[PDB]
RNA sequence: GUAACGGGGCUAAACCAUGCACCGAAGCUGCGGCAGCGACGCUUAUGCGUUGUUGGGUAGGGGAGCGUUCUGUAAGCCUGCGAAGGUGUGCUGUGAGGCAUGCUGGAGGUAUCAGAAGUGCGAAUGCUGACAUAAGUAACGAUAAAGCGGGUGAAAAGCCC
RNA sequence: CCCGGCGAGGGGAGUGAAAAAGAACCUGAAACCGUGUACGUACAAGCAGUGGGAGCACGCUUAGGCGUGUGACUGCGUACC
C-alpha cells in the first residue's frame, strides 16, 4: 500500500514492506520513526483529499542504517584558460524500513 | 600432470608463428597433432618437435596418460633480433631487423 | 661540464627537436640544471636572544627535575669503565656530563659510550641540552654559565 | 528514493483496427505516431520501445485537405545524376498503395534506429483486405 | 625528553610561493609575470 | 601514405580474421588397404589403386 | 639533498587510473588519456545530479497526461484545477496507478473538474 | 540533397483580437551536509555555537596543508615470530593525502613536529631506455639464368655428385 | 630421464631456505603478445563518457528488495596542452 510523506522540503512516495532513503536523521537504528505528516494514503481507490497531514493515517517506520555513501566529485573547470578546481562530498543518509500504513 | 616445452631463438618471426598457432588453440593434443601434420609448411614441422616434446614428458616420467591432455597455453614471443643495413634510395642506410621467436607450448591434463 | 663545447644543433626547423647542446642539462647524464653548490647556513647568533633563551631552558631543567647539580663530580682518570661503573651505582644512563673545571680526567672520559657525551659550560649548545635524559652539572658550571648570561 | 521504470517483457501492445475512410492524412498520422511511441499511454520509461501494434484497415480515400497534395513529391538524392529526383503522390497510390501513409508517419519518428523500431509495428497493406482476423483487433475511433 | 615539539612565533612564517607545481594549483607557469614580454623570460635586457 | 593515429588492438585482429590459416578438414585412410593415407595422392609405397609408383 | 622525482606521481597516477577502470582502451592504461577522461567523467556525473531530475520530470508530466486524456481532460486544465482545489503539496511523480491498475486516478480528476471554472 | 517553420503534419493545428492556462534553469524555496567572515557568546597563528549577509572565478595577490630526499628525538623501539618493494580492493578527508587488508617479498623499518632542499612532468616538433605501431603491407640489389634424381646429412629446388 | 640432427630450448629427476633464486638468475610495474573465466557484440553507427536499464554469474543478500562485475537497449552529451 502506497503513501506520501515529507522528508523535509522534499516529498517522498513509499510503500508497505519498502526500505526507502532520505537525508540523515538524528533517530537511530534501535529507535522508532513515525509520521503523522502523511499527505495521503492511496488506499483501495484514488483519494479525493485537499488538506494534508491526514489524521487517520500513519507511516510507522524504523531506521535500518545510518551511514555515509560513496564520495562524489565536483569539477569546476574552464578550458584553454588554465582554470581547474575541485570539491568533494560523500553525504550522510538514513535508510528507513516501512512497517506501517493502515487500510 | 603439466609440462612446458619451449624452443627459444628459433628461426621464425613470431607473427608468422602466431598464424599457425591460432589454428591449433584449445584443440586437445591428438587432434592438433593431426591438424599440424596435414599442414605442409616448414614452420609446422619446426613447431611439431616442441609440441611433441611437451606431449612426450607426460607420456613418460612424472605424468600418467595423454588422453585428457590439452594445449593449455600456446604462445610465441619476440626473440632476439640481429640488426642489418637495408639498401635504399640516395644511399639511405635504414635498419631491417632479422627476427627470431621464443616459442612456448604448455600442455596439461587441465 | 667539460670535455666538449660541440652543438648537435644543425638548425631547428628540420622535423625534430632543437638538440641544443651536448652539455645542456636535459642531455641524459653528466649534469642537471640547478644541482647543488657549496652550502653554508651558519649566521651571527644574536647574543641577547641566545643568552635569554638559555635562562628559560635552565629554569625548565630544574622544573622537570633533570638537573642533578653534583658538587665536584669527577673521576680519577679519563676511562669509560670507571665513569660508567659510577653511573650504574647512581642508577643513570645516557646522560650529558657538563664540566665546570675543564679537568682532563673527566673531559677525556665517557668516550666509549654512544649516548653519553662531555661538554664545557662555556657557550653551552642549546640543541644537545633539550636531548639526553638528564644534565649532570656541577655547581662550578652553574657559576660560569650564569656569568656568560649576565 | 528512486523513480520506477518499465521493462520489455511487461509491455502489452495489443492489435488495434483504425478505420480511416472519414479521416485526413495528418490528423490520422500524428495520433498514430503518438500511439506508435506509447506517448498516448503512460510510458513512465525512457528506453523501452512501447507503442501499440496498429493495423490501418484501408486508408485509400484519405484527403490531404487544401492544396498541399499536388506539391508533395517525396524528394530523395540517392547517389546519381544532376537534379533532385522524385516520385509523384500518384505513384504512391497506383502501386503499393500504403506508401503515402507510411511516409506520412515516417517523419514523426526519431533519428535513425529508434524511429525504425516504432515504424515496423505499423501496417496498412494495400487497403480494405487486412489479414488480422485471428489476431482479434480492438476497433478505435480517433 | 621534550625535543621535537617546537614551532615558530605567531604569523612569523610566510612560507612563500614555490611556483611551477601542478596545473590545477592556481600557482604555476610564468612566475606571476603573465604571458610573453621581456619580464616573463629569465633575467636579461633592460637596465634598472 | 602515412596514418593519423596509432591503431587500436581490436583493429589488428579484425584485419587478421580473414587472412587466418585454413583447416585441413580431417584425414584419410586408403580405399584399398589398412595403410594410412595422403588425401588424393599415392603413398610412398604406391598404394591408392595399387600398381607401383615412386620407384626412386 | 637528492630528491627522487616521481614516486609521488606513481600513486597520483594510480588514483586516476583506478577511477578510470571500466573505461575503454587507453583510457584505463595511459595516464595522459586517463587524465582527460576522469576530469570529463566527473564533470558529467556532477552535471547529471541536477540533469537527471529534469529529464525524468518530462516522463512524469507525460504519464499524468495519458491518465487525464483517457478521462477527457487535458493535463493543464487538470493541474490548474488541482491548484485552485484546496491545499495538497502534491507531485508529478505521484500516479503509479497511471501505468498499472488504471481503474484509479479518477478521484483527483473529479476534484480537478469540480474546482475548474 | 528538400535544406529561408529544424522536420513530419497542419488550408485551421496558420495568423490576427481579447483573455486564461500550463511546461520551462544550480534562478524563487525548504530539507540535510559545509566554507569563511560581520554582530554577540566561548575566546583559539588557520575554530565552533547562537545569529547573519554570504560562497562562479582567470591574470594576480595572500594564508594554510601534504608528500618526496636527508638531518634532529632515532646509538632508542619493531623485524625472518615475515621488513622495503610490487599489486587488487575497501575504509576515510574538501583536496593534496592518509589508513586497513589477501596475495606477493627475503631484509629492512618508523611517526609527531621543526629545519635544510638537486623537491611532485604531460607536453619544450624536449633528452635516454625498454618496447609498440602502421602490416603479414612492401622487399628478392643490373634475371654473369637453371634442372631434378641420387649422395655428404637428420633434412636438399640452390651444396656435393 | 623425455623430445632432437651430432643441435637449440624447455620440462621431468635430483640439489637448496628459496629455482614462483636455473645461470640475461636481485624483489618487481607499465608498454607488449597470448591463455583462462564471467558477461556482451548480426533493426545493427559518432571524443566511447554520463544518467536510466532488460539480462546472467557469483555473494545461503538470516532473500527480505541488498553487495559485486558486466550489460542488449536508450534519454543526454563536442578530447587535454
Amino acid at each position: 500500500m502506497y503513501a506520501v510523506f515529507q522528508s523535509g522540503g522534499k516529498q517522498h512516495r513509499v510503500s508497505e514492506g519498502q526500505t526507502v532513503r532520505l537525508e540523515k536523521l538524528d533517530i537511530a537504528t534501535g529507535e522508532t520513526v513515525e509520521f503523522a505528516e502523511v499527505l495521503m494514503i492511496a488506499n483501495g481507490e484514488e483519494v479525493k483529499i485537499g488538506v494534508p497531514f491526514v489524521d487517520g493515517g500513519v507511516i510507522k517506520a524504523e531506521v535500518v542504517a545510518h551511514g555515509r555513501g560513496e564520495k562524489v566529485k565536483i569539477v569546476k573547470f574552464r578550458r584553454r584558460k588554465h582554470y581547474r578546481k575541485q570539491q568533494g562530498h560523500r553525504q550522510w543518509f538514513t535508510d528507513v524500513k516501512i512497517t506501517g500504513i493502515s487500510a | 600432470m603439466e609440462t612446458i616445452a619451449k624452443h627459444r631463438h628459433a628461426r621464425s618471426s613470431a607473427q608468422k608463428v602466431r598464424l599457425v598457432a591460432d589454428l591449433i588453440r584449445g584443440k586437445k593434443v591428438s587432434q592438433a597433432l593431426d591438424i599440424l601434420t596435414y599442414t605442409n609448411k616448414k614452420a609446422a614441422v619446426l613447431v611439431k618437435k616442441v609440441l611433441e616434446s611437451a606431449i612426450a614428458n607426460a607420456e613418460h616420467n612424472d605424468g600418467a596418460d595423454i588422453d585428457d591432455l590439452k594445449v593449455t597455453k600456446i604462445f610465441v614471443d619476440e626473440g632476439p633480433s640481429m640488426k642489418r643495413i637495408m639498401p635504399r634510395a640516395k644511399g639511405r642506410a635504414d635498419r631491417i631487423l632479422k627476427r627470431t621467436s621464443h616459442i612456448t607450448v604448455v600442455v596439461s591434463d587441465r | 661540464v667539460t670535455g666538449s663545447g660541440k652543438k648537435p644543433w644543425r638548425q631547428k626547423g628540420t622535423g625534430r627537436a632543437r638538440s641544443g647542446s651536448i652539455k645542456s642539462p636535459i642531455w641524459r647524464s653528466g649534469g642537471v640544471t640547478f644541482a647543488a653548490r657549496p652550502q653554508d647556513h651558519s649566521q651571527k647568533v644574536n647574543k641577547k636572544m641566545y643568552r635569554g633563551a638559555l635562562k628559560s631552558i635552565l629554569s625548565e631543567l630544574v622544573r622537570q627535575d633533570r638537573l642533578i647539580v653534583v658538587e665536584k663530580f669527577s673521576v680519577e682518570a679519563p676511562k669509560t669503565k670507571l665513569l660508567a661503573q659510577k653511573l650504574k651505582d647512581m642508577a643513570l644512563e645516557d646522560v650529558l656530563i657538563i664540566t665546570g673545571e675543564l679537568d682532563e680526567n673527566l673531559f677525556l672520559a665517557a668516550r666509549n659510550l654512544h649516548k653519553v657525551d662531555v661538554r664545557d659550560a662555556t657557550g653551552i649548545d642549546p640543541v644537545s641540552l633539550i636531548a639526553f635524559d638528564k644534565v649532570v652539572m656541577t655547581a662550578d658550571a652553574v657559576k660560569q654559565v650564569e656569568e656568560m648570561l649576565a | 528514493m528512486k523513480t520506477f521504470t518499465a521493462k520489455p517483457e511487461t509491455v502489452k501492445r495489443d492489435w488495434y483496427v483504425v478505420d480511416a475512410t472519414g479521416k485526413t492524412l495528418g490528423r490520422l498520422a500524428t495520433e498514430l505516431a503518438r500511439r506508435l511511441r506509447g506517448k498516448h499511454k503512460a510510458e513512465y520509461t525512457p528506453h523501452v520501445d512501447t507503442g501499440d501494434y496498429i493495423i490501418v484497415l484501408n486508408a485509400d480515400k484519405v484527403a490531404v485537405t487544401g492544396n498541399k497534395r499536388t506539391d508533395k513529391v517525396y524528394y530523395h538524392h540517392t547517389g546519381h545524376i544532376g537534379g533532385i529526383k522524385q516520385a509523384t503522390f500518384e505513384e504512391m497510390i497506383a502501386r503499393r498503395p500504403e506508401r503515402v501513409i507510411e511516409i506520412a508517419v515516417k517523419g514523426m519518428l526519431p533519428k535513425g534506429p529508434l524511429g525504425r523500431a516504432m515504424f515496423r509495428k505499423l501496417k496498412v497493406y494495400a487497403g480494405n483486405e487486412h489479414n488480422h482476423a485471428a489476431q482479434q483487433p480492438q476497433v478505435l475511433d480517433i | 625528553m621534550r625535543l621535537n615539539t617546537l614551532s615558530p612565533a605567531e604569523g612569523s612564517k610566510k612560507a612563500g610561493k614555490r611556483l611551477g607545481r601542478g596545473i590545477g594549483s592556481g600557482l604555476g607557469k610564468t612566475g606571476g609575470r603573465g604571458h610573453k614580454g621581456q619580464k616573463s623570460r629569465s633575467g636579461g635586457g633592460v637596465r634598472r | 601514405a602515412v596514418q593519423q593515429n596509432k591503431p587500436t588492438r581490436s583493429k589488428r585482429g579484425m584485419r587478421r580474421s580473414h587472412d587466418a590459416l585454413t583447416a585441413v578438414t580431417s584425414l584419410s585412410v586408403d580405399k584399398t588397404s589398412g595403410e594410412k593415407h595422403l588425401r588424393h595422392h599415392i603413398t610412398a609405397d604406391g598404394y591408392y589403386r595399387g600398381r607401383k609408383v615412386i620407384a626412386k | 639533498a637528492r630528491v627522487k622525482r616521481g614516486v609521488i606521481a606513481r600513486a597520483r597516477h594510480k588514483k586516476i587510473l583506478k577511477q578510470a577502470k571500466g573505461y575503454y582502451g587507453a583510457r584505463s592504461r595511459v595516464y595522459r588519456v586517463a587524465f582527460q577522461a576522469v576530469i570529463k567523467a566527473g564533470q558529467y556525473a556532477y552535471r547529471d545530479r541536477r540533469q537527471r531530475k529534469r529529464q525524468f520530470r518530462q516522463l512524469w508530466i507525460a504519464r499524468i497526461n495519458a491518465a487525464a486524456r483517457q478521462n477527457g481532460i487535458s493535463y493543464s486544465k487538470f493541474i490548474n484545477g488541482l491548484k485552485k482545489a484546496s491545499v495538497e503539496i502534491d507531485r508529478k511523480i505521484l500516479a503509479d496507478i497511471a501505468v498499472f491498475d488504471k481503474v484509479a486516478f479518477t478521484a483527483l480528476v473529479e476534484k480537478a473538474k469540480a474546482a475548474l471554472a
